C-alpha cells in the first residue's frame, strides 16, 4: 500500500488577505508553485492554520479575509485534477494559537470539556471542512495535558462519527474524509497524553510525529533537531515517559524507559510502537523542510555539542540577524530558522558555510568558523535513510513542514517520493550505520518467544519463563506459586 | 516554536 | 499506654489430643508452665490454629478432639485471674492451612468472596469465640494476593461490626473484643496486599508483623533472620514492593524503595508507616523466639553471609540431623529450626558452639567451626534494641512466635515485660548502632516542607520547588508551563503545614 | 514455612 506523503502548507493571516502568485516578497511561495508534477508527489497538503474561537468552535483567525481564504483553499483543491488521491487537509491549531500560553489555549480546553461542546466543535469542524472544500481534518494542538485527555479522546471520536457519516452521506468511499493529529515527536511533551496513546489513536487515520524541534535555542548545548539515530558523544536527556500516568511497575517503566536516553527520531518512534494498540501502519514520521540555526558555538567538532549565545526566548528579542546570507532571516525577522531553500543559497553563496555530515546520526549540518554558526537540518540524503526506516518499521509514511521551504524545483518532496516509489530507486544495500538505535521494551512491541505452559500449583525458581494467556512470563525472584497475572512476581517479557 | 512548534 | 506484648502459643492437634502437663515428651510447653507472674507479663495470647473449613466456616482441625480442645483454652483462660487486662485470642490460618499450597487455602479465598460468603464466616468467627471463651479473632492468611484483597479487607471490616456489637452485648466495654492479622515482614510476600495497607490495617486493632524469617535454608546466602538494621557487609535484595500494584511514578517508586535494600526488621517496619492511614500505634513487631540453622558454611566471619549446603525443602527431605546438641530437632525431625529454650542448652552443653555478636544488626548468632554451622536468632540482648526501636517508633508493641520455645523461666518474655515496664530498667543510654537504616520517603509519609506557591501562567525550570494544593511539588525537568498534579513533570515531594 | 511461616 502506498505510503502517506504529507506535506503542510502554511500560510500567514497577512499572505492571504495579500494573495498573490508573483511577488515572493509579499507571498513567497504561492500555490502556483506547486506545479502537477509535484501534486502528483504529495498524498496528502495540510493547510494550516485555522483556530477554535471563544465560541469553542472551529473557525478562522479573525483577522482573515474570507474571500481570499477561500480563493487560496480553492487553487489548492484544484490540484486535485492531477492527483485523483490527493487531499487537501485543514490543521486546527499550531503553537500561537494552542501552546500552554497561547492566545487562544482556553478554547482548546473548553471545547473538549462536556459532551455538548464536544459535539458543537465536532459539528464546527465538518461543517468548515464541507463549506471550504477541505478533504479532512487535521488536529495540532500542542499539546492537550493528562486531565484533558479524556476530554480530547471523545472530541476526536465524534469527529470521526460525523466525518464517517459525511462520507457515505457523499459518496466518497473512494477517498473518505480523514482525522489526524500533529503528535509530539520528543518524549517531554509526549509525557503529557502517553498513557492514552491507544484510545487517541483508534479514532484517526494517522498521527503524524513532529519528530523534528529536537534541538532548539532552549536547549544547553547545540545539538541535531532531528537526529535519526543517537550519536554517543551527543547530549542524553530525562526519560520523560517514565513518569507517564502509565500504572507499570518499577521494571515495566525501567525496560521501556531508558534514561537518559538520546533524542532521535527512532526513540519517538519506537516509543509509539512500545504501546499497545497503536499500530504502525498509522504512525507517519515528521520530517523537517528548515534548519535550526545557532550562534556564538564553539569550533572543534563541526559545531556539535558545543554551548551557544542563542536567544531561545519567542519571539526573537532583538535586530540582530546574524545568520549570514540568509535574506530570508531579515524577512522573517530571525535568525534561528530558515528553509533548506534559503540554506541552498547559503550553500551555494561563498559565505564561509562548510556542509559536514554526522555518519551516526545520518543527518547534515553546516558550519561557519568564522562566525562561529552551527546550523541543524535535512536533506535529500538524510532522506534517505528516514524513508527506509518508515518502510522497515511499516510506518504510515512521511509527513514535513512545511511545502513551502522546498527549494523551487521541489527536490526534498521529490526525493520522498522517489524513495518510496520509484521503480529505478533501490535502498537495499543502503547502511543505516551504527548510530545508537532505542532499546526500550514495552507492551505493544513484545519479542514473539516460547515457553512451557503455565501450570497451576506449580512452584517457579526466579528467571523462569512460562507462556499463559498469550504471552511469555518471566518470574522476577524465587519461590513463586501464584500465575501470571495475578502475581505481581511476573514480568511479561514476550508475545504469543 | 519557530516553527511547527 | 501500655505497650502489648502478644505471645503465640501454637499448639499441634496431635498434642491436643493427648494433653498432659506431666511429661515434656508428649506435650513440650503445657500451659502450666505459664505462671501467674508470666500471665502477669502478656497483654494477649494467640492460641493457634484454627483453620476454615470447606463449609467456608471458622472450625478446629477436624481432627480435633473437641473435650480436649476446651480443656486446653480453659487452661489459658485461666491465666486471666492473675491479670484482667490479658486477652486469649484465637488465630485462624498459619502457614500449612493458608499458604498458596497449603490444604485449606481455597478456603480462605472462596470465604471471603461475596457479602453473603463473608457474613457466614464472620458469624462463625464470632460463634467460635464465644463458644469456647475466646477474648478476640486474628487471622494469619499467609497471604491475600491480588483478586483476594478487597474480599479480605470486607471481611475484617464484616467481622469488626459484629465484634463490637458483641462487645455491647455481653457488656466486655472494660476488655473489649479484638480484632488482628499477623503480616509479612518481608517485601517479597508483603507486596501482594501492600497497596491497601491503610485499608487492611483500618478494621484492626493490631497487625502483627511477622519480623523474621528475613532469612532461610531457601537463601543463597546465611544470614540473620531478624536483624534490626542492615549490615553493609550482609546480603542485599531487589526492593519488591516497587513491583507493587501503586500507580505511583519511577520516581517515587525509587525514593520509596531503595533497591538493593537490606532485609530488616526496621526496613519492613518503615515500609508499612511510608504508607498514609497506617498508623504507627497499630503496628506491632514481631520477634523470634527461635534460630535457624545453617551446615556447610565458610568460616572467617562466624558463618555469616556464606554459601551453605542447606535443604530448603520443606518438610525436611533429609533424615540426617546435624544440628549437634539439638535432641529438639531429633524429635521433631528437622535441624533447620531450634527453640531458644534448645539453642540455650547447646550453648551450655560444650558441643563446640560460639555465641557471637553483629553490632550492626544487633543481633546474636552461634558459629560451630569443627562442624561448619551457623544459628541466627534473637536473645534478650537484641529485643533492648528492638524494645527501644518499639518505643522510639511509637508502636504499639511486641509479638512473638511462640510462647512454647522460651526457656523454663520464661527469660524472654520476662525481658521484653521488663523493657516496657519496669521502673528499674533503664534504657535512655542504649546506643542503637550505625547499622543501615531503611530511608524510603512515599507519597504517604512525605516532610514537612516551605515553597512559594506556584503561579499559572509562569515557566518554570528543572529542580523548581512550589506550593500547590497542599503539597509541593518539584519539577523533573525544565521549561514547565503546566500546573502540578497535572501532567508528569511535577514530583511530589513534601507536604504544606 | 518451618516456624510461624
Amino acid at each position: 500500500t502506498r505510503k502517506a506523503v504529507i506535506g503542510y502548507y502554511f500560510i500567514p493571516t497577512n499572505q492571504i488577505n495579500n494573495y498573490t502568485e508573483t511577488d515572493t516578497s509579499v507571498v513567497p511561495f504561492p500555490v502556483s508553485n506547486i506545479t502537477p508534477a509535484k501534486a502528483k508527489q504529495l498524498t496528502h497538503i495540510n493547510f494550516s492554520f485555522l483556530d477554535i474561537n471563544s465560541n469553542l468552535e472551529c473557525a478562522w483567525d479573525p483577522a482573515t479575509n474570507d474571500a481570499k481564504a477561500r480563493d487560496v483553499v480553492n487553487r489548492l483543491t484544484a490540484l486535485k485534477a492531477h492527483n485523483p488521491s490527493l487531499r487537501i487537509m485543514f490543521s486546527i491549531g499550531g503553537w500561537y494559537y494552542s501552546n500552554d500560553l497561547g492566545v487562544s489555549h482556553a478554547n482548546y480546553v473548553n471545547a473538549v470539556k462536556t459532551p455538548a461542546s464536544r459535539t458543537k466543535f465536532a459539528q464546527s469542524c465538518v461543517r468548515i471542512m464541507k463549506d471550504y472544500g477541505f478533504d479532512g481534518v487535521d488536529i495540532d494542538w500542542e499539546y492537550p495535558q493528562a486531565a484533558e485527555v479524556d476530554g480530547f479522546i471523545a472530541a476526536l471520536q465524534e469527529i470521526r462519527t460525523l466525518l464517517n457519516q459525511q462520507t457515505i452521506t457523499d459518496g466518497r468511499q473512494a477517498l473518505p474524509y480523514q482525522l489526524t493529529i500533529a503528535g509530539a515527536g520528543g518524549a517531554f511533551f509526549l509525557s503529557r497524553y502517553y498513557s492514552k496513546l491507544a484510545q487517541i489513536v483508534a479514532p484517526l487515520d494517522y498521527i503524524n510525529l513532529m519528530t523534528y524541534d529536537l534541538a532548539g535555542p532552549w536547549e544547553k548545548v547545540t545539538n541535531h533537531q532531528a537526529a535519526l539515530f543517537g550519536d554517543a558523544a551527543g547530549p542524553t536527556f530525562y526519560n520523560a515517559l517514565r513518569e507517564a500516568n502509565l500504572g507499570w511497575s518499577w521494571e515495566e517503566l525501567t525496560r521501556a524507559f531508558p534514561s537518559p536516553f538520546s533524542l532521535t527520531v527512532d526513540a519517538a518512534v519506537q516509543q509509539h510502537l512500545m504501546m499497545e494498540g497503536v499500530p504502525s501502519a498509522k504512525i507517519v514520521m515528521g520530517v523537517p523542510f528548515y534548519g535550526r540555526a545557532f550562534k556564538g558555538v564553539s569550533g572543534g567538532n563541526g559545531g556539535q555539542y558545543s554551548s551557544h549565545s542563542t536567544p531561545g526566548e519567542d519571539p526573537y528579542p532583538s535586530t540582530d540577524y546574524w545568520l549570514v546570507g540568509c535574506e530570508e532571516c531579515v524577512r522573517d525577522k530571525d535568525p534561528r530558522i530558515a528553509s533548506y531553500r534559503q540554506l541552498e543559497q547559503m550553500l551555494q553563496g561563498n559565505y564561509g558555510y562548510q556542509r559536514l555530515w554526522n555518519d551516526k546520526t545520518k543527518t547534515p549540518y553546516l558550519y561557519h568558523a568564522q562566525n562561529g554558526l552551527f546550523v541543524t537540518y535535512d536533506d535529500a540524503e538524510s532522506f534517505k535513510y528516514k524513508a527506509k526506516y518508515i518502510k522497515q518499521q511499516q510506518l504510515g509514511g512521511v509527513m514535513f513542514w512545511h511545502l513551502g521551504q522546498d527549494n523551487r524545483n521541489g527536490d526534498l518532496l521529490a526525493a520522498l517520493d522517489r524513495y518510496f516509489n520509484a521503480a529505478d530507486y533501490d535502498d537495499s544495500q543502503l547502511d543505516m550505520g551504527t548510530g545508537l538505535r532505542y532499546t526500550g521494551v514495552g507492551p505493544g512491541n513484545l519479542p514473539i518467544m516460547t515457553a512451557p505452559a503455565y501450570v497451576p500449583g506449580t512452584t517457579y525458581a526466579q528467571g523462569a519463563l512460562v507462556s499463559y494467556q498469550g504471552y511469555v512470563w518471566q518470574t522476577k525472584w524465587g519461590y513463586i506459586t501464584s500465575a501470571p497475572g495475578s502475581d505481581s512476581a511476573w514480568l511479561k517479557v514476550g508475545r504469543v | 516554536r519557530x516553527s511547527h512548534x
